[PDB]
């Protein structure tokens, strides 16, 4: 899902562009601004946390339930704005790099931290090696999908 | 059987065209105002995050506007009774009915 | 240098007119004869209403109706001003300074009053 | 026994502002026109721009027939200004008159020498007080006597304005100044 | 007061030749519609510096409290929203700079300012007087930079403050100069142009402000510090 | 097409200051003095448009009743204003004041005879 | 309604708001309604 | 994520633009807008307001005044309101 | 068309003087004349901004001043026009400018 589908989807069919309505009641000598907006790349951090400082951190899937907070990490992605007003000029492209929302991690997948780690690390986190993970946690709640 | 993968992937393609009309209808209200835009501005990074952190706390399916009772319960607390109880529930599988 | 900016001007002028001369229906010798013409000719009271109490404060009017002095026409392109100290930002640009002509295409400017 | 701990530092008066009524409605395109140190655009602002050397000062002229004049070092010189534009105008052959001058606002300033505590000033003066390190450098203290607004900056420089008579001034900055010098580094 | 109706089964619901299932909805707070237009808002913003629910929460009182006073009605509503947040931040013992509000509102510098002082004159309410130490952690977070180069920083801020080297400036510049001086006397160094970016002041003044403070640089560091670069050959410029 | 406008206001002024008096398109310019408006104008003017205006009566080579539908006496319609049973079905504030003088002066007499005012 | 009447009650709006009270007067007493839609609360759940 | 710059370039950019030049024409004028006015109803049969407003460049009340002088209004059953200034 | 300004010019007075000339022998018309006028200072004004290439730095005293209808009106005493090629000093000057 996060390796094919989620990319797939932000640069599969959705290309927009706008364009005002100038030249009204009037006008003439040139051509109604107009906008395109395309998505490409995406980014997706380790699981993090902010303090109410504003200072991110990395959270610890326990923590995350004590606290009751929500074991997610931030997402971003490429963004282009792009001119070839109606004459004047065509190039006028700028590039940006955008967090657009909190994607919930399954726990112990190819994201999620813990991954990386043997069983001595884990350990040493205080979360236990045997558990196998795959769920949620929303809330301070280890939420399972049902196939 | 329909796993994280199709169900997130309906879902998060469910957000983002929500998304996708937010920044449509803030530069459309710019433009027709005029000369004073951004990019930033216009995402709303609650309707992602807010959107799938609802759907798997509660249970329900959808944005809540198109329906939820088509896919009730897919979203469950983890059991964990005893090691084979979590390890049972991470195997489930569902069967829909009337 | 600049006569030869002035002969191109001719240039320009006469032959951009030269259709409408003939559009009236005049002919070419007056286009030319204009031409050389105008070539040769380039070269304590609490009282609320009497206010004599307070005359002269202005100068001689006198100084406009001359005008005798160097002339200058051209354009701005920002103008400036802080206390009595003036600051201008011109372009374009045609001076005029004892006799002789003089142009320019941008100025920038520096002056108190 | 002095009125204060060392009396005053006679704060001097830096800007006059005042307005003065002409009576009758006037073409200001013909003034811009026949005028020589003035300036007038209906594109930017309604009102012709006048300056004269004379205590250097500046007027705002309305079609009205109000007037507003500013820059003065003194109310005799404010109303000596405002007799001399209004001088102008009938020269212009306008039926000038010089109606309700009066002062709106005097502005004063004084300096101290030395360098002042404003996180204190501010703490025991919380009610009036609203230091903005952040965004303009020195403390706004908002005086209730003669109703006079304060700028102190922390190199001792002291900026009064609010004001409708130079005892004002005097008055504010003596309640002002004890304190202050209290709070000296 | 009154609920919300929508939809209609599948059996009738006139639209007769029309093809409107029996009728749309109505409104029924226009007057306060814009009360929950600025809420909108508010948490936006709110999320675009991830602030925690209890400020949000906050705001939303500050707002309706402003709101229901009247006292600057006219003033645009989402620069009294965004004012009301940036107390809020005051409030909660956890400063921002308005550089950061401008960053995620659509108002500027000028009018939130405004706003700002407006707000507490209206509201009779007064915030603490800001200082160095409440920036000290965000920053050096988004630098990267260790836990020992941070408390090096908050102590040189304070020793800054303390000695009065630099009177009347600003808090976020001396801030500013405090993480460039720390950051350039452990192995991670930082450029000017970096901590600009994320400090939003320009690297000049702070620039300047570092001149101003170099003249005693071997006062203000902690006797922890391991002088990775010594002061003997700290940079200057 | 201005200047035509500019003629009807005229015309509803002149009548209003009393000058009821039959007159010509040609004696129009001259007053106004602008008669240099061009012959094709001037006729286009004339023989189309002052002659599908319904506000003016053509009367042999003259314009009558100048300004609209009127019967003008001296704005004393008191029998107009009677008018038996039918009781004039409704006078207008507004035609009253075009009609000649202020409205005011008469509605105040008028008050003190048979006449109610309303806002409508 | 009544200021609606009172007022100046045009026609289309009076079948409409009558149209209004007849649903929501019915649908009080019995929201089930089979040949129309329900009720419900802002939640999304059917009122009760 | 977003750095903060006190205001919006484009933003500023807007302040740019309107520092110059601004719609904010003063009328002592009545006749010559008028007859250019007269000018633009030879145009067209029948404008909207916003654009009466827009291809005047000038304050909405005094001209408001003259369309009620001289001129009509109709709603052609498109809500907006439209004006004509045929003197008949 | 444009600022019409240069008609106040020699240049654009030697043009007209010409043109007079020509009106008096009756051998144009006034209004030819004008349309001889407009193209000149659409050439004379291509020809400022595309041909010209020189700048000129200047200093003084502002004696009077004067800004309508978008055209600023001056009147300097004492002026230094310093150049890089030229230096002019002047007891007096005017400046008409419109742009």
């Amino acid at each position: 899902f996060i390796q094919m589908s989620v990319q797939r989807i932000v640069e599969d069919a959705p290309p927009i562009d706008l364009q005002a309505e100038a030249q009204h009641a009037s006008g003439e000598v040139e051509e109604p601004p107009r906008y395109l907006l395309k998505f490409e790349q995406i980014y997706l951090s380790k699981p993090t946390h902010w303090e109410r400082d504003g200072a991110p951190s990395p959270m610890m899937p326990n923590e995350a339930r004590l606290r009751n907070l929500t074991y997610s990490a931030p997402l971003y992605v490429d963004i282009t704005k792009t001119v070839i007003k109606e004459g004047e000029e065509q190039l006028q492209t700028q590039h940006q790099k955008t967090f657009i929302g909190k994607i919930p991690i399954m726990l112990r997948s190819t994201y999620c931290l813990l991954n990386g780690l043997t069983d001595r690390d884990l350990c040493e986190l205080n979360e236990c090696p045997l558990d196998p993970g795959g769920y949620f946690i929303i809330n301070g709640s280890e939420k399972v999908l049902i196939a | 059987l329909d796993l994280a993968g199709p169900l997130l992937a309906f879902l998060f393609r469910g957000m983002f065209k929500n998304l996708l009309k937010e920044v449509r209808i803030y530069a459309q209200k710019f433009i027709d105002r005029g000369k004073d835009f951004n990019l930033e501005l216009a995402i709303k990074t609650r309707i992602i995050s807010d959107g799938l952190k609802y759907s798997l706390a509660t249970g329900n399916w959808g944005d809540q506007k198109k329906a939820h009772q088509a896919r009730a319960g897919v979203s469950q607390v983890l059991n964990r009774l005893t090691f084979a109880s979590t390890l049972s529930h991470l195997r489930r599988l569902n069967s829909p009915i009337g | 240098t600049v006569p030869k900016l002035y002969r191109s001007v001719i240039e320009d002028v006469i032959n951009d007119v030269r259709d409408i001369f003939l559009d009236d229906g005049v002919d070419e010798q007056v286009l030319m004869e204009l031409k050389t013409l105008w070539e040769n000719k380039l070269m304590g009271q609490v009282e609320e209403e009497p206010l004599n109490s307070e005359d002269d404060v202005s100068d001689e009017e006198g100084q406009e109706l001359f005008d005798t002095e160097n002339v200058v026409v051209c354009q701005y392109d920002k103008i400036h001003r802080s206390k009595n100290k003036w600051k201008f930002h011109l372009k374009d640009g045609i001076m005029n300074l004892n006799g002789r002509d003089y142009i320019f295409s941008k100025a920038i400017g520096d002056a108190e009053w | 026994t002095p009125a204060s701990e060392s009396s005053g530092i006679v704060p001097q008066l830096q800007n006059i502002v005042s307005t003065v009524n002409l009576g009758c409605k006037l073409d200001l395109k013909t003034i811009a026109l026949r005028a020589r140190n003035a300036e007038y655009n209906p594109k930017r602002f309604a009102a012709v721009i006048m300056r004269i050397r004379e205590p250097r000062t500046t007027a705002l002229i309305f079609s009205s027939g109000k007037m507003v004049c500013t820059g003065a070092k003194s109310e005799e010189q404010s109303r000596l200004a405002a007799r001399k534009y209004a001088r102008v105008v009938q020269k212009l052959g306008f039926p000038a008159k010089f109606l309700d001058f009066k002062i709106q606002n005097m502005v004063g300033s004084c300096d101290v020498k030395f360098p002042i505590r404003l996180e204190g000033l501010v703490l025991t003066h919380q009610q009036f007080s609203s230091y903005e390190p952040e965004l303009f450098p020195g403390l706004i203290y908002r005086m209730i006597k003669p109703r006079i607004v304060l700028l102190i900056f922390v190199s001792g420089k002291v900026v009064l304005t609010g004001a409708k008579v130079r005892a004002e001034i005097y008055e504010a900055f003596e309640n002002i100044y004890p304190i202050l010098k209290g709070f000296r580094k | 007061l009154s609920t919300m109706i929508g939809k209609g089964t599948g059996a009738a619901s006139f639209d007769e030749f029309g093809n409107s299932k029996y009728q749309n909805r109505r409104t029924m707070s226009s007057s306060d519609r814009a009360m929950m237009n600025a809420f909108k808002e508010i948490t936006t913003m709110a999320d675009r510096i991830n602030l925690p629910r209890n400020i949000v929460d906050r705001t939303n009182n500050l707002f309706k409290q402003v709101y229901e006073q009247k006292s600057l009605k006219g003033r645009a509503n989402d620069a009294i929203a965004s004012a009301c947040l940036y107390i809020a931040c005051r409030q909660e013992g956890v400063p921002r700079t308005f550089k950061e509000i401008c960053a995620v509102s659509r108002i500027s510098k000028k009018e939130i300012g405004r706003c700002f002082k407006l707000i507490l004159k209206a509201l009779e309410t007064s915030v603490d007087l800001i200082t160095t130490g409440d920036f000290m952690s965000r920053f050096c977070s988004n630098l990267c930079l260790p836990k020992q180069v941070q408390m090096a920083a908050t102590h040189i801020a304070r020793k800054a403050v303390e000695l009065d080297l630099v009177p009347g400036r600003s808090p976020i510049s001396v801030a500013a100069a405090a993480i460039y001086m720390a950051s350039q006397a452990s192995a991670e160094k930082r450029t000017q142009k970096e901590i600009g970016d994320i400090a939003g002041v320009a690297d000049v003044t702070i620039r300047q402000s570092y001149r101003l403070i170099y003249p005693r640089a071997p006062d203000l560091f902690p006797t922890d510090f391991k002088f990775d670069t010594p002061v003997d050959k700290l940079p200057q410029l | 097409f201005g200047v035509l406008a500019k003629i009807v206001n005229y015309m509803k002024t002149r009548h209003q200051r009393g000058d009821t008096h039959p007159l010509t398109l040609d004696e129009i310019l001259d007053e106004t003095q602008h008669l240099d408006i061009g012959l094709k104008q001037k006729q286009w003017l004339m023989t189309e448009a002052l002659v599908n205006n319904p506000k003016i009566e053509v009367i042999d080579g003259k314009y009558a009743f100048k300004p609209k539908y009127n019967v003008r006496d001296k704005k004393a319609l008191l029998r107009l204003l009677d008018q038996h049973d039918q009781r004039g079905l409704g006078g207008i504030l507004l035609e009253d004041i075009e009609e000649a003088l202020p409205n005011s002066q008469k509605a105040v007499k008028a008050l003190g005879d048979q006449i109610l005012f309303v806002n409508r | 309604l009544r200021r609606n009447e009172q007022n100046g009650a045009a026609a289309h709006v009076i079948a409409e708001d009558v149209k209004l009270l007849q649903f929501h007067v019915a649908t009080m007493v019995d929201n089930e309604l089979p040949g129309l839609p329900r009720a419900m609360q802002k939640s999304g759940r059917p009122l009760k | 994520t977003n750095y903060k710059p006190v205001a919006n370039h484009q933003y500023n950019i807007e302040y740019e633009r309107k520092k110059k030049e601004d719609g904010k024409r003063a009328r002592a004028d009545k006749q010559h807008v008028l007859d250019m006015l007269f000018s633009a109803f030879e145009k067209h049969q029948y404008y909207n307001l916003k654009d009466l407003v827009d291809i005047t460049k000038q304050p909405v009340v005094y001209l408001k005044e003259i369309l009620k002088e001289i001129g009509v209004q109709n709603v052609k059953g498109i809500h907006k309101n439209t004006w004509e200034l045929k003197p008949e | 068309m444009a600022y019409q300004l240069y008609r106040n010019t020699t240049l654009g007075n030697s043009l007209q003087e010409s043109l007079d000339e020509l009106i008096q022998s009756q051998q144009i018309t006034p209004q030819l004349a004008l349309q001889v006028l407009l193209q000149f200072d659409k050439a004379i004004n291509a020809a400022l901004a595309q041909r010209v290439r020189n700048r000129v730095n200047f200093r003084g005293s502002l004696n009077t001043y004067r800004f309508c209808d978008n055209v600023w009106t001056f009147v300097l005493n004492d002026v230094e026009f310093r150049e890089v090629t030229e230096l002019i000093k002047v007891d007096k000057v005017k400046i008409v400018a419109c742009d």
